[PDB]
């Protein structure tokens, strides 16, 4: 339906606004390219003008990760998206859809509703693209600082040093501008995105490269969102009390704003996958 | 000369445990230093609201304000947390580290540099040992150490053992006028109290410790132990015992082993 | 700002002790570490007054040096002060290590000035 | 098998507690520069605006080594979680493991059930995210005094002096911000964590460097525990009874409350290593 | 531009170590990364002045090369000064590496000659 | 021709790696690309130069090599520098890819000759 057809635009959504670090976050990249702006030692992904920008793509996958864990508690089968589609040719029905890209466009869409699972429609597997689109992160306020874990302790032994590791990262209090952009998203989709970024802002998921250490924790301060378009996309959607077009705030009074939409998305019940 | 064993890995389990000591000052007159020579202020008289630094000093200068206003005269301070004279950890297991390497045979000096002041009292209360090096390392090269060097520690080797700082539960704090200049010292009863603990040693080793620390034989009873900013230039300061506050475990046994398998040098403290 | 007023602290601070023939400035360049010490530990700013009032009256600051650190002092918060006292002790370090002539620069109230000055000698 | 498996967090574990320095602490700074406004030349670890903060690998390393003390002492066999020497490449099993990653997922599962410890399966280990997070500590009432240490010669000149030695640390007094985080533990899992909670907290072991010397005696004061998700985890986990999902309080008593997780811990047999 | 600024400071600043028993630089790669460092995180181009500064009274920066970096870095901005201590740190560590001798590229002024020495 | 100068230095790359538990080129087709991302990034030749110092500096470039680098690239256009970086990349990756010995190549100055020794 209008969730996956892309020939027709009903809905647009906007979740624009700042990114504070309330740690020392580290993104990493280029570990094998040190060939820097002359900025400290370790690169981590920042542009040509010494700005560690936060790239898009960890976003996706951060949201990715977070929707697949949320979705297999809430028990919805949701397979990886590396190697592998949601169904396809993790299904039997793989060679269908592609049968059906030719003749029978209808057909080859309802492949897709009922042999798909969520993140498959919000994100894109093969073929397709997602409801969703990310951007990059540009720092505002952000300052650097490195730290070095050198140590390698007692050793459980007699030796107190034989190694030696040092990383950059970004001090706390960076402010990096956040936006992402959903089309013909249903109401418990925005629901569900929503959910993602409220457990990525509680702390319970935690984007950057030394997690187990406690590197990355992120919190939103000023984030605006704008609706334009349909309040509803699909028969499954649930009718949202009307909230207006423009909702921003505070991190806390954000997310409380957003309570029907979550409530929504927690009271639906999901057609897809048919299997 | 230097008996080279080979040294204990620490996580290999031995015993662990926290033993409580009790240091009491049996000369009351006790200085460590901690390199000040200002005022303490105790008092602390937080009475600058009403007049706040007397209108900036506008011209007067001639109130004794601080003098008056705390209780505490220039003075050598000794290192103290929060207003707790406190005896430092350092100095306690450097005190330990001497009589043991000065007590026990195949021993090792840790530390000699060069001779730059002579204190005669000291070389003829403990016996002086010049030939004796030092021990090297815990590296592959030379992994094998002396037992004193392999309980206490060495460069790059850890400690079995951590001697923890000693706080003062009664005792009065005094200042006396020596040298020209002035001190700050404790009394007749300052007691102090302190957890070493040990983690992962033989039963042999808890009586090396227990040797060191004073006990050289009887375990409800140590010897006198010269400690302190003077000890040797004066009879009067510098004079402590210790004791045991909780004798939970089996000593006596422990100290009768070691001296049955180091015969540690006995020595009298002057 | 702060920068500002350390270089007229330490400025006033470095000039020669008098009735003293040895060349020594008249702070024992122990004094603001004493000072850095006793704010870091005591967490105050009255009693970081009342120790600097006790040691100008012991001879170790003058009345310049005192009133200026008393004013800067006065109605400062607690890690402004601990940044001025560092900033202080950096360019006491400085101005020690680098060995200058407190004729040299005296009437200097601008750290610009004394960036000017150490770099065009 | 909820324990590895990372897709679905069934239980979400946080203790949010303070660190209270009994004795001095110091935690290095590198012993490289001094950026801030310092004391002494070996600065311990500040933030930029001078708060010095406890970090999370410190948190993480202290943690791991009082756990292999502890395993030590029951005589369970354990990782050393550090260098080239895991339990996966003890046992050889590394080539198989990284052959499964690729293959079945199940296979994978099972080795890592079977041929592991527990600690480097806890904490971590290469290319297997521990199922812990440590966070760093920001300090409340944070009180800075220094000291000096001096060498004395040993009868070669008595009293002597070759380099005067002084150190910053952190004043005894301080209260720090403590957080951990668990995702997915066994129940007798949190009580091995709770019994290293009390070996730190009694002083068995220290934080920090200049550990012979007395530096990094702590105490937890009001100490928060929160507990979300399934209580029992694991059939081989033995069922504890229900302490409910906040157990606050001061240390004595905290440790009072979660005293049966620790009598499961110790009731418990661990088959995580081979026989 | 800035590239024959910085091989003059890292010039100046690779000059041997009096009274030292080895053939050392007057100053190490720690200093250097000490500076870009706290200019990174301080980001304050006068601490930065001042930094230099206590490290030069520290006997660490020698008062040529610490008189160089302040007339360099009198009135820069922060993206430039960031970008003239990397291009420092980096020249520095060309020279250790190439364990090139001061007697020899003592008269170097701009990065052309340096790469015509290191030919 | 820049063909010539980058079958020397590539000649001059593919020494084997000094003390060495296999058998390997003493400079990696990473540095290589990393040369190139370098000098497409910043579009420059003077930190080009730089980061190639720093390089051979800091090992994984042999000193010849480096010195050959330093002479070809001392006073280059922009386009002339990526055509031959481009030029050595290539003719590194078909060293690389052929396993050609290092001491059956030790005296080709061309390209020509390296074609025929290759083709024979």
């Amino acid at each position: 339906y209008t969730f996956i057809d892309k020939r027709v635009i009903k809905r647009t959504t906007m979740i624009e606004g700042d990114v504070e670090t309330v740690s020392p976050l580290k993104i990493g990249g280029g570990k094998d390219n040190f060939d820097p702006s002359s900025l400290a030692k370790d690169s981590i992904l920042k542009d040509v003008e010494g700005r560690p920008i936060i790239p898009g793509s960890s976003w996706k996958g951060i949201f990715r990760s977070t929707g697949e864990r949320i979705l297999r508690l809430r028990n919805i089968e949701v397979c990886s998206g590396i190697g592998k589609d949601y169904c396809l040719n993790n299904n039997r029905k793989e060679r269908d859809f592609n049968s059906a890209l030719k003749e029978n466009v209808d057909q080859a869409l309802e492949i897709f509703w009922d042999y798909t699972c969520l993140n498959c429609k919000v994100f894109g597997t093969m073929s397709v693209i997602g409801a969703v689109r990310f951007l990059d992160s540009l720092p505002i306020s952000y300052s650097l600082n490195t730290r070095s874990m050198i140590a390698i302790s007692r050793t459980e032994g007699a030796v107190a040093r034989r190694a030696l590791v040092t990383v950059e990262y970004v001090d706390v209090g960076s402010k990096f501008s956040f936006k992402m952009m959903g089309y013909n998203l249903p109401n418990y989709a925005i629901g569900y995105l929503i959910t993602i970024m409220k457990n990525i802002h509680d702390g319970f998921t935690q984007v950057g490269g030394h997690k187990s250490r406690g590197f990355g924790f992120v919190k939103f301060g000023k984030v605006k969102f704008t609706d334009l378009g349909e309040k509803r996309i699909g028969d499954e959607d649930i009718q949202v009390k009307d909230v207006g077009d423009l909702v921003e705030g505070n991190g806390d009074e954000f997310f409380g704003r957003m309570k029907p939409f979550m409530e929504a998305f927690n009271n639906a019940k999901i057609p897809y996958p048919k299997k | 000369p230097i008996r080279r064993s080979n040294y204990t890995p620490r996580n290999e389990k031995g015993l662990e445990g926290v033993i409580e000591l009790q240091l009491n000052v049996v000369s009351d007159y006790l200085h460590v230093g901690s390199g000040k020579y200002d005022v303490e202020v105790m008092r602390s008289v937080s009475d600058v609201k009403r007049l706040v630094e007397d209108y900036l000093s506008g011209g007067n200068k001639r109130i004794p304000n601080n003098v008056d206003q705390y209780f505490s005269m220039v003075a050598f301070l000794m290192v103290r947390n929060k207003d707790n004279v406190v005896i430092p950890g350092s100095t306690i297991k450097g005190m330990v580290r001497s009589r043991l390497e000065l007590s026990v045979p195949g021993s090792c000096y840790i530390v000699t540099g060069h001779s730059t002041s002579s204190s005669a009292v000291y070389k003829r209360i403990f016996n002086p040992d010049p030939n004796r090096g030092s021990d090297r390392f815990d590296v592959n090269k030379f992994p094998q150490v002396c037992p004193v060097c392999d309980l206490l520690g060495n460069m790059g080797l850890a400690s079995r053992v951590s001697l923890s700082d000693f706080v003062m539960t009664s005792g009065k704090v005094d200042y006396v006028n020596v040298k020209g200049r002035d001190y700050e010292v404790v009394t007749k009863g300052s007691i102090f109290a302190g957890k070493v603990l040990y983690k992962s040693l033989k039963p042999v080793e808890i009586g090396m410790l227990l040797y060191g620390f004073g006990f050289v034989k009887d375990c409800n009873g140590s010897k006198v132990m010269l400690l302190g900013r003077f000890k040797f230039s004066d009879k009067r300061f510098g004079r402590v015992k210790f004791s045991l506050k909780t004798p939970i475990a089996d000593c006596n046994k422990l100290v009768s082993d070691f001296v049955k398998q180091f015969n540690p040098r006995y020595i009298n403290e002057e | 700002d702060l920068l500002d007023i350390a270089t007229r602290i330490a400025i006033s601070a470095i000039k020669p002790k008098p009735k003293s023939n040895k060349p020594e400035p008249y702070v024992d360049s122990s004094t603001i570490n004493s000072l850095l010490s006793f704010l870091q530990s005591r967490r105050n700013v009255n009693e970081l007054l009342l120790y600097i009032m006790r040691q100008a009256g012991r001879d170790e600051i003058d009345e310049e040096t005192g009133k200026l650190l008393l004013a800067s002092l006065k109605d400062r918060e607690l890690k402004d002060a601990v940044n001025l006292l560092g900033y202080v002790k950096w360019v006491y370090d400085t101005l020690t290590g680098l060995k200058v002539n407190y004729n040299n620069v005296k009437g200097v109230k601008t750290f610009k000035e004394l960036v000017n000055i150490l770099s065009k000698v």
